[PDB]
């Protein structure tokens, strides 16, 4: 199924995935195509962050789902 | 009758009382945490904890002062693996991951709907994708507890979260799979607020990947937040928000750097540092727009705001 990302920049990605797909996948998907690595990034869903070994399913995460990319300032 | 208290940091905790103090000067989130703590049982967690430092706060004799959050970070270690260290963190991921975890704590008591933390901070967007082969359109409506907003030199909050709602059109590489299609064609995606939250949390996204260098910088723009805002709805047709805190990030980079946050209290602005109170100029907030020129050096940039609507 086709889900949306909404990367750094606001422009929007698609993604090829399955309900059984890990967070970890979805992440490794993005780093595929906009290089950043998987342990940098943090990805929001109907207000929560998604969590590294739950699945897209975990989250009712059906397609046309909007993903929402953002990384850290650390303070 | 209001209370100034800093919070000490007990190591490297700005991101949580910067957060904390933001939160502290939400009055719907500050009011409702205090009457948990009114009505409160014995065990402790996450959010009893909270109760009792807002409470801690809202009683103390005097109208300044300073306040260890002590039992809060460390439940907060305890209970969160990603903030079981001493490590600098992200404020807007402690952000989120409070708000969810206390609306998690106040979910699993009414089941012995929504959650307060959602009538303060939830929204709502519509998405919809318009095929341009078909012409159907696909709604989806999706949540939010914040926005995430993309930024650029020298622009305006206001700018950035029309940018977010604007019409995206996605081709080549980005083309939609359409189901009356069966196929991927060239779309037109657009984000729409369907319905404004209480409190509207905006998040800067200040920072960029560089796919050669291998790794990402602080993008410290000059990105302008208004004191009031102007916001509509899709379907009240709009709603008046005032700035009540920004929470901003201080550091040339985004591996390391410090937390404050502004508030409005009573018509005036003070800032708070970790133990640290000041009052400040209405025209000293301009500072934390971001930098104008030399924008790789260290910088004191806004990072999340709080827009209080006025009904
Ligand atoms: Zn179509």
């Amino acid at each position: 199924m086709q889900i949306f990302v909404k990367t750094l920049t606001g422009k929007t990605i698609t993604l090829e995935v399955e309900p059984s797909d890990t967070i970890e996948n979805v992440k490794a998907k993005i780093q595929d195509k906009e290089g950043i690595p998987p342990d940098q990034q943090r990805l929001i869903f109907a207000g929560k962050q998604l969590e590294d070994g739950r699945t897209l399913s975990d989250y009712n995460i059906q397609k046309e789902s909007t993903l929402h990319l953002v990384l850290r300032l650390r303070g | 009758n209001e209370h100034y208290f800093g919070l000490v940091n007990f190591g490297n905790t700005c991101y949580v009382n910067s957060v904390l103090q933001a939160l502290y000067f939400c009055r719907p989130f500050r009011e409702n945490v205090l009457a948990y703590k009114a009505q409160q049982k014995k065990k402790e967690n996450l959010l009893t904890c909270l109760a009792d430092l807002f409470h801690s706060i809202a009683t103390q004799k005097k109208k300044v002062g300073v306040i260890p959050p002590k039992k809060f970070i460390s439940r907060l270690r305890k209970e969160n693996d990603l903030f079981d260290n001493y490590m600098q963190q992200d404020a807007h991921e402690f952000l989120n991951y409070l708000l969810n975890t206390i609306a998690d704590i106040l979910q699993e008591e009414k089941k012995q709907e929504l959650t307060w933390v959602h009538e303060i901070f939830q929204g709502t967007l519509t998405n919809e994708t318009r095929c341009l082969n078909c012409e159907t359109v696909s709604s989806k409506d999706e949540d939010f507890l914040d926005l995430s907003v993309d930024v650029e030199q020298n622009t305006s909050i206001t700018h950035c979260l029309r940018d977010f709602s604007n019409t995206e059109t996605l081709c080549s590489e980005q083309k939609y799979y359409c189901e009356t299609c069966c196929s991927k064609q060239e779309a037109q995606k657009r984000m729409r607020v369907k319905k404004l939250p209480m409190i509207l949390a905006l998040h800067l996204k200040r920072f960029k990947y560089m796919e050669q260098l291998r790794r990402y910088t602080k993008l410290s723009y000059r990105v302008v937040f208004p004191l009031e805002l102007r916001l509509f709805n899709t379907s009240n047709l709009d709603r008046m928000y005032d700035l009540v805190a920004v929470v901003v990030h201080c550091g040339s980079g985004p591996n390391r750097g410090h937390y404050i946050t502004i508030v409005k209290s009573h018509g005036f602005w003070l800032l708070f540092d970790d133990d640290i109170v000041e009052k400040i100029d209405a025209q000293a907030i301009e500072e934390f727009y971001g930098l104008t020129s030399d924008i790789s050096k260290n910088s004191e940039s806004g990072y999340i705001l709080f827009y209080q609507s006025r009904e």
